[PDB]
């Protein structure tokens, strides 16, 4: 997965999960979360974007 | 006694001692301390 | 009409099993 | 509403009526908000119960619109 | 919004009105200045509040405040 | 008259357009064809 | 401020009031307890169950004691249709002289019984005030043996351990057989032996019951097979309840229909009726295995279950443990089983009345069915209630989960969105059309045109009534039909009973219906199915959601989750019950609206009143609620009393308690604390009383507290205005 | 006193512990986020259960956590 | 006949509710004067009266013991005027309305700013997709033969 991939959630406790989103950037670092991901339905919070692992990504074909 | 003044011995009896006794006995078992 | 000593008997009675359900009421503790 | 309540018994009860020839003066209700509007009881029966005959027997009437509103209100 | 309200009230009482039937009789008729259209059997609103008059009866006391600022007239 | 067209183009005065336009031919409908208890045919 | 949540130390903590009101609302449940083990657990519940059903026992026996002491039952018995039963006698100083000669009746100002008890004692076989007294003396010595028991088993060597508690095979068996079918066994025995005869004037007692034959051939039938001989001569047209004119000597019959005289269905017929069940019931309780190796392993049953092509899953393999582990999960079964139950007592004690007399009982048939419907409600919400404890405390998905594949049970969290929008669905549908057809009649009759009003026949339910043999609807269907096979196969068994009774206008047996009942069933189900989404939904969504997917965590029981995420306000499950008390409230306050406006009509003989004004809303207010309140209200006037005085008082405490309720719903907490702070610095700042401080810290109730304040205050004042207009307008109506 | 968990989705953005009314929560290092800062809970028997802290998380579902447990006149807000 | 219901043109307490109904109007008929605008409303209202109870009459409509129509709703297309043609109608109708938001639900979704198009609606957009609604049944029956009518996996479940 890189910048502007298509990407499925699979984190549970997700307002969006099994929903595609767009990753804004990968870090390379030792995060624990580096995946960045933009959606275009906001949460019940307001906020549209969240920090995301690496096997709670699936990247859309 | 006839059986007709068991009303009268036991409704007062019933329904007035018992509240006070029970306040006073669960009024001390919730206020107590350890 | 029942007589004076049916309901004595049965208050008597009454009593005892009032007896029996404090003893159960402690027996499932404070 | 209790304020309203209030005047609308009290006048039908009290001021309200005719006034027969002769001087003798009879109310819309008769005055019985001087001894039955002591009591709740009094209130929803000679008051609620009593004056809201009309609005239940308004259907085919030309008042049938205020008890459609009644009901209408109500749910 | 208010003149609004207050022109519709009086235009009321000027076209579907029975004011001129109740200046000749106050005491007799009941004052009327909303007449309803003859749809899905709505009509029966229209109560017979005298004067030669069909319409819903006025709680507003418009005519009461019309023949008390003189007006006589439609 | 750009922007007045798009005005007369959010929901409210959409919707309040096409429930008036509604009420009146279902209005209009009853008045023509009255008490119309079980269909035509 | 101690000591006093003895199995909760967070609580004895607490330094304000709250300490002690959560003491209470906790004092049950024992999971929660400090200290808690499972053994401790099914212990304290075995004990608990004694002591409840050595409680209800003691009622029943004050029941027996009081109508046998102040009661009329003696006199009731020779005139049961003229005289009024007495449930006790009444004893209040603050009674005035008029109070007093309003409800006197005989010796002493006393209650009128509304609880059926006197018929259903008649019918059993009581003539006298001193078997009342017999059955007291027994019941409190029931009792008795109850609470021993219970004592028993808290003591240590006679606990018994998990494994017995868990023991489903054994239970069963036991339970089925020898509980049910021994019990009806017992109660045919009964039945016949006295019940019969007293009804037939022949007095079987205590005394003469090892030599008074309950039929005269005696034994010898069964022994012989000649098992018809019990029903030949069975009592006639003719014959007088209590009394040897124009009785049978037959035991066990088929006969359908009532009793001529009592109205009633036939004590023979009741007696056959427990045997039949006795013998069923014996037979089911050898059906799962114990130490003679024969029977079922349950758990085999459960995981054979999966149906081969696939649509459950991998069927019901993890049910067995899951239940078993459970004592939410089984509470919610026997809860909806109870529910249903009732629910049919309700519905079939009032169509086919079993007791002598009871018929012609108005006051003590609405109150019957009244009680009942709102048991019914009340158990059928416990059980969804519990349903929903189980998901959040006791439900494990890994046990309902074999490799991915989940079971019967863990799949209906799969589709739960599928299902709770399908009864929102459902619940839409009903109660938009419901409404839409009440208020087009509202509107149309109003106009004064009510030829334009839709009405429906129902049809579906008039075709099951023709179906049972009523010949009222020209359907000639099955029964209604002679010559239809389901006829002419019972011709000569229970037909002529059945079909002189379901074609009678006097019964309530299969009531007559049309459009006003077509509506009223459609809003019936209407509140029966949003009554269902409410607890479904909080059942499913307990364990989380979107807006808390991690609900499991904070219990089933919580106040919210703040104010962010735009709020959670009655996010808990306990909150799903909580709106759905409200729903099941109006679901049985509607059916039981129903059911006394038409059996009012009914009795009074204008059942055209309701054929025609229960199509529109106004009419139900107008006809029912207005027309029936009259008496209710006059109670006690400027003028005088009643003795249905009490019942208006009543009727106003009912209304006063509901609206106190709407305080408790409405205002909620916050409002509540600062003014209590107010008042706080008002009491330490006063001379006087300085001298007196308070011991907890006075604290606004909780907000899950008020919530089941105000649905306490709602309940009670619901359920007491209902019972005084109901007992009252059908008493003030009909005499 | 109530109970308040921080979990390692935490991204260091501290709005949390500037809402805190009660000073519950404090940042303290940390190596898992870019931020370099994980959110604590060192005097949750000040914690009064507001849940203002929760409110300004960013994260997904969440990284602070409150769940209400025993109640004290700290955590009541009982100025009497 | 069905129900035990009657015809309501042999339906005698039918003829004595619009005799009753024709009575009430004649009478507050009486009370006004020549041929002034309200006898002419009053006369509108009983002929109005007389033909609704005439076409209820000939209409095979059942009357019950109150004289009242009662629909039957059962199925037969005897009575099919009474439900299920109104049903067919309605169902057209309501799909109409369904399908048209339906699609331009799905239309304005895949635009940049798929809500502006929602409080501001597209007239051209939505005229073009409200006047094909028409062939809802036959759209519906190729749309969900092709899979596009049903989402699979995509749409967001909660926790448990
Ligand atoms: C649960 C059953 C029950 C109920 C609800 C009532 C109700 C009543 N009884 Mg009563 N009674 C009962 C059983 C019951 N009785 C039994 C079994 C006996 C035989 C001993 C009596 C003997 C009796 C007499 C002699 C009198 C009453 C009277 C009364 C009335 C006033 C209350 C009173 O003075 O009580 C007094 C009751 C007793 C002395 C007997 C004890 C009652 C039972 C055995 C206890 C039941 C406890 C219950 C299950 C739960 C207790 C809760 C507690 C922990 C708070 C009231 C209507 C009076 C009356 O008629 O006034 C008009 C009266 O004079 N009762
Ligand atoms: C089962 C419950 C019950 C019972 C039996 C009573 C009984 C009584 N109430 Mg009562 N009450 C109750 C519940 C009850 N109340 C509740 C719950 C409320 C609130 C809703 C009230 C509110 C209430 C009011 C407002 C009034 C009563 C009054 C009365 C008295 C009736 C009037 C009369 O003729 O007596 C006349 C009374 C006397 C001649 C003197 C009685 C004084 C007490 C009761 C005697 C007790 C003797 C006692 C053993 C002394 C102990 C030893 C001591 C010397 C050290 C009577 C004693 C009236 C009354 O008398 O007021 C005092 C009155 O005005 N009650
Ligand atoms: C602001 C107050 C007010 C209110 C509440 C009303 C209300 C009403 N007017 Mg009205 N009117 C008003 C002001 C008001 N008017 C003013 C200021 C004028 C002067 C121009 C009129 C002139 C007027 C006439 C000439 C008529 C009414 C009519 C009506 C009635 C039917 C309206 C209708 O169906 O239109 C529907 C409107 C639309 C669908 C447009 C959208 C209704 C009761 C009619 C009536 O009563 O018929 C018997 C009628 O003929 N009005
Ligand atoms: C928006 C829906 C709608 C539709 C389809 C119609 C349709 C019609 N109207 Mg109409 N009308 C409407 C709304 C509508 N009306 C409204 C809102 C009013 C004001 C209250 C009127 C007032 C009106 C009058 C006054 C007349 C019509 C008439 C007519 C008919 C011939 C034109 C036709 C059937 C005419 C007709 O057929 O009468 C003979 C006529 O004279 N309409
Ligand atoms: C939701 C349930 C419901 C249903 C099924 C009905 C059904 C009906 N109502 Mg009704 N009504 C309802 C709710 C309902 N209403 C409510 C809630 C109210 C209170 C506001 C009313 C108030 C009301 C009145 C006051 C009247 C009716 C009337 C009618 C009848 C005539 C319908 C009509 O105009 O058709 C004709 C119109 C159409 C079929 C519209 C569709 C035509 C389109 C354009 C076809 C185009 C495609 C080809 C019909 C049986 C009238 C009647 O005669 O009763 C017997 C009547 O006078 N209703
Ligand atoms: C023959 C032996 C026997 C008998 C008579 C009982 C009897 C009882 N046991 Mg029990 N038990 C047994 C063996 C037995 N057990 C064994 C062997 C074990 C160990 C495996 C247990 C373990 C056990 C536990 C752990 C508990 C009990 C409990 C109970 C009591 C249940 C409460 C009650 O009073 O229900 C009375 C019920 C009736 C009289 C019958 C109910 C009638 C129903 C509701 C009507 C249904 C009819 C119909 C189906 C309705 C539907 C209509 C249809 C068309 C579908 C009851 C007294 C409980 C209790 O309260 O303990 C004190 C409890 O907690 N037992
Ligand atoms: C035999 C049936 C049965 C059994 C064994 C239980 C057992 C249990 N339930 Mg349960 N429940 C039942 C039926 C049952 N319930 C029904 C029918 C309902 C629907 C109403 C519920 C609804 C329910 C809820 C919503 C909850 C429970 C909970 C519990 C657990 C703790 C109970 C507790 O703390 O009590 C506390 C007892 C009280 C607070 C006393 C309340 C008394 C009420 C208000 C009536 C008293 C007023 C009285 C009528 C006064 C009359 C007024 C006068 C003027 C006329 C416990 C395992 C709780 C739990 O945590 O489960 C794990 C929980 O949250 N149950
Ligand atoms: C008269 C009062 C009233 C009415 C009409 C409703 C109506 C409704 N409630 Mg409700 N409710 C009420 C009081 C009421 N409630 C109270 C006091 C409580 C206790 C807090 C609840 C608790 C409650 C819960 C917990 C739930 C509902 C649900 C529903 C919906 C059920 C589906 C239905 O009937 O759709 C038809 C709708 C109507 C008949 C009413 C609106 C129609 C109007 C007249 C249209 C007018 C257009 C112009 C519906 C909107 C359920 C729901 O949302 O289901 C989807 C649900 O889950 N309600
Ligand atoms: C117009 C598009 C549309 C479509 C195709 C659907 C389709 C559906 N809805 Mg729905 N709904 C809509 C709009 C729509 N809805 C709107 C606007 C609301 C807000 C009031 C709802 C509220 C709603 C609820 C609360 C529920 C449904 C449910 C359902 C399902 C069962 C059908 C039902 O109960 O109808 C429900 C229909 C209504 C309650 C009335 C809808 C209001 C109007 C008529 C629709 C709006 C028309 C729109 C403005 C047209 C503009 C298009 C134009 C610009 C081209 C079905 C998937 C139910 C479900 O999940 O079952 C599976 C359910 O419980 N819907
Ligand atoms: C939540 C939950 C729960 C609960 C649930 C519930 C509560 C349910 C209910 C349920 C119910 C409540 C059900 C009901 C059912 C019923 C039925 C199922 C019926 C049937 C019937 C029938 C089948 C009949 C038939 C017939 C007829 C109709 C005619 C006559 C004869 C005959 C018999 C044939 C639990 C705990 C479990 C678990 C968890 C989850
Ligand atoms: S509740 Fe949330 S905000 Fe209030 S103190 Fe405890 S943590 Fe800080």
């Amino acid at each position: 997965i890189q910048k502007g991939s298509t990407v499925r959630i699979l984190r549970k406790e997700s307002y969006w999960y099994n929903e595609s989103g767009t990753v804004v950037v990968v870090d390379q670092s030792k995060v624990r979360y580096p995946v960045l991901v933009r959606f275009t339905k906001v949460n019940y919070a307001g906020t549209n974007t969240n920090n995301f692992g690496l096997n709670e990504v699936e990247e859309v074909v | 006694m006839s059986l007709d003044l068991l009303p009268s011995f036991f409704v007062p009896l019933v329904g007035l001692v018992l509240p006070l006794f029970s306040i006073i006995g669960l009024f001390l078992y919730i206020e107590k301390e350890n | 009409m029942i007589y004076d000593s049916q309901v004595y008997i049965a208050l008597v009675i009454a009593v005892v099993a009032s007896v029996l359900a404090i003893r159960l009421g402690a027996t499932l503790y404070n | 509403s209790i304020v309203i309540f209030h005047f609308s018994w009290k006048m039908q009860s009290d001021v309200w009526g005719t006034v027969s020839p002769t001087g003798a003066v009879s109310h819309i209700t008769g005055g019985n908000f001087a001894q039955s509007s002591i009591t709740i009881n009094g209130w929803l029966r000679d008051f609620l119960w009593s004056q809201a005959a009309q609005v239940v027997q308004s259907y085919g009437s030309s008042l049938s619109a205020y008890g459609l509103i009644f009901l209408g209100a109500h749910f | 919004v208010i003149f609004l309200w207050l022109s519709g009230m009086h235009f009321h009482g000027a076209y579907f009105s029975n004011y001129s039937a109740w200046l000749t009789n106050p005491t007799s008729t009941k004052p009327s200045a909303q007449i309803v259209w003859p749809i899905v059997g709505q009509e029966v609103l229209n109560a017979d509040v005298g004067g030669n008059f069909q319409g819903i009866q006025i709680t507003s006391g418009f005519f009461q405040l019309w023949r008390a600022e003189g007006i006589t007239s439609e | 008259m750009k922007d007045f067209l798009k005005y007369l183009s959010t929901a409210p005065v959409l919707l309040t357009a096409w429930l008036t336009f509604t009420a009146g031919f279902v209005i209009e409908i009853n008045r023509f064809y009255p008490d119309a208890l079980t269909f035509p045919f | 401020v101690y000591k006093f949540p003895k199995f909760s130390k967070a609580l004895a903590e607490d330094p304000s009031t709250r300490r002690i009101w959560y003491g209470i609302a906790t004092a049950h449940d024992f999971e929660s307890h400090d200290a808690m083990t499972e053994s401790k657990l099914y212990q304290k519940i075995f004990a608990s169950h004694f002591g409840h059903i050595a409680i209800i026992f003691l009622w029943t026996a004050g029941n027996l004691f009081h109508v046998a002491w102040q009661g009329n039952f003696e006199a009731w018995i020779l005139n049961p249709l003229k005289v009024r039963p007495i449930a006790h006698a009444i004893w209040d100083p603050h009674f005035g002289q008029a109070a007093y000669k309003a409800f006197l009746k005989t010796s002493s100002p006393a209650n009128l019984a509304l609880s059926g008890v006197y018929e259903w004692w008649y019918t059993i076989g009581m003539r006298t005030n001193n078997d009342l007294y017999q059955g007291s003396f027994f019941l409190i010595l029931l009792s008795s043996l109850l609470l021993f028991a219970g004592w028993l088993h808290l003591q240590p060597s006679f606990r018994p351990s998990l494994d017995w508690f868990k023991a489903n095979e054994y239970r069963l068996n036991h339970h089925l057989s020898g509980l049910f079918g021994v019990s009806s066994l017992a109660w045919t025995g009964h039945l016949v032996h006295v019940a019969i005869p007293e009804s037939r004037g022949i007095h079987v007692g205590w005394d003469n019951f090892l030599t008074v034959l309950p039929h005269p051939e005696g034994l010898t039938p069964f022994f012989s097979g000649n098992w018809k001989a019990y029903a030949q001569n069975p009592d006639t047209a003719s014959h007088i309840f209590g009394s040897g004119e124009g009785s049978g000597t037959a035991i066990l019959t088929f006969l359908g229909g009532f009793h001529p005289q009592t109205k009633s269905l036939w004590l023979t017929d009741m007696a056959h009726h427990h045997l039949a069940i006795a013998v069923l019931f014996i037979v089911a309780g050898h059906m799962y295995r114990t130490n003679w190796l024969i029977g079922h392993q349950m758990k085999l049953i459960l995981e054979a279950h999966r149906p081969p092509g696939g649509r459950l899953g991998i069927g019901h393999i993890g049910l067995y443990e899951t239940i078993t582990n459970s004592l939410h999960f089984q509470l919610g079964l026997a809860l909806a089983a109870l529910g249903v139950a009732t629910s049919l007592t309700a519905q079939h004690m009032y169509a086919l009345p079993p007791y002598a007399f009871l018929a012609s009982n108005f006051p003590t048939q609405a109150a019957l069915y009244t009680h009942h419907q709102y048991i019914a409600g009340f158990l059928m919400v416990g059980a969804f209630a519990h349903g929903a404890i189980f998901f959040v405390r006791d439900y494990d998905p890994a046990v309902n989960t074999r490799n991915g594949e989940k079971n019967v049970l863990a799949r209906m969290l799969e589709h739960k969105e599928a299902i709770i929008s399908h009864l929102s669905w459902v619940s839409l549908f009903l109660g938009f059309h419901t409404l839409g057809i009440y208020v087009h009649n509202d509107v149309v009759v109003a106009f004064g045109q009510p030829e334009k009003q839709i009405l429906v026949e129902p049809l579906f339910a008039e075709w099951i009534q023709a179906a049972s043999g009523k010949t009222l609807y020209n359907f000639d269907l099955l029964l209604a039909s002679s010559n239809s096979p389901a006829s002419v196969a019972s011709s000569q068994l229970w037909l002529p009973g059945w079909l002189s009774a379901i074609n009678d206008g006097k019964n309530s047996l299969f009531l007559p219906i049309g459009p006003g009942d077509f509506l009223v069933h459609h809003a019936i189900a209407l509140g029966l199915h949003t009554t269902t989404l409410i607890l479904v939904k909080g059942a499913l969504d307990a364990r989380g959601s979107k807006l808390m997917p991690d609900k499991k965590d904070f219990g089933y029981s919580f106040p919210c989750d703040g104010p962010g995420r735009g709020g959670t306000c009655d996010i808990s499950a306990w909150d799903a019950f909580y709106l759905a008390m409200f729903w099941m409230l109006n679901t049985i306050g509607w059916v039981t609206f129903y059911w006394h406006w038409k059996h009012l009509t009914l009795w009074q003989g204008n059942q055209v009143q309701f054929n025609e004004s229960s199509n529109y809303i106004m009419g139900w207010l107008r006809d029912y609620l207005w027309l029936n309140s009259s008496p209710l209200i006059n109670g006690y006037n400027p003028f005088g009393m009643n003795s249905l005085s009490v019942w208006a008082w009543m009727f106003l405490f009912g209304h006063l308690v509901w609206a106190t309720g709407f305080m408790f719903l409405i205002s909620w907490r916050g409002y509540w604390q600062e003014l209590i702070e107010t008042i706080v610095w008002a009491h330490e700042r006063t001379p006087l009383a300085n001298l007196v401080r308070w011991k907890d810290k006075p604290v606004a109730l909780s907000i899950v507290q008020a919530r089941l304040v105000g649905l306490a205050h709602f309940t009670i004042g619901y359920v007491l205005t209902y019972a005084a207009f109901v007992i009252a307008s059908t008493i003030g109506k009909l005499g | 006193s109530h109970t308040v968990k921080i979990y390692d989705t935490c991204i260091g953005c501290t709005q949390c512990v500037r809402a805190c009314p009660t000073d519950v929560l404090e940042m303290v290092p940390w190596d898992g986020c870019k931020a370099g800062q994980i959110a604590s809970a060192p005097r949750t028997e000040d914690c009064v259960g507001c849940k203002r802290c929760e409110t300004a998380c960013p994260t997904d579902f969440l990284s602070v956590r409150v769940y209400l447990g025993g109640e004290t006149t700290r955590s009541l807000g009982l100025a009497y | 006949d069905i129900g035990g219901l009657n015809p309501c043109k042999d339906s005698e307490v039918f003829q004595k509710r619009l005799a009753k109904t024709v009575k009430k109007l004649e009478n507050r008929l009486k009370k006004y004067e020549e041929g002034t605008p309200p006898q002419i409303a009053i006369q509108q209202q009983i002929t109005q009266t007389k033909q609704r109870f005439t076409r209820y009459a000939d209409s095979n409509l059942l009357c019950g013991n109150d004289g009242l129509p009662h629909l039957i709703t059962d199925g037969r297309w005897s009575h099919g005027s009474e439900f299920l043609l109104p049903s067919i109608l309605f169902l057209y109708i309501s799909g109409w309305i369904g399908w048209v938001g339906r699609k331009y639900i799905r239309t304005v979704g895949q635009t940049s700013n798929p809500t502006e198009k929602e409080i501001i609606i597209d007239v051209p957009l939505a005229i073009s997709i409200m006047t094909s609604g028409f062939l809802w049944p036959f759209a519906a029956w190729q749309e969900f033969l092709s899979g596009d009518l049903i989402a699979s996996d995509e749409t967001i479940t909660t926790s448990p």
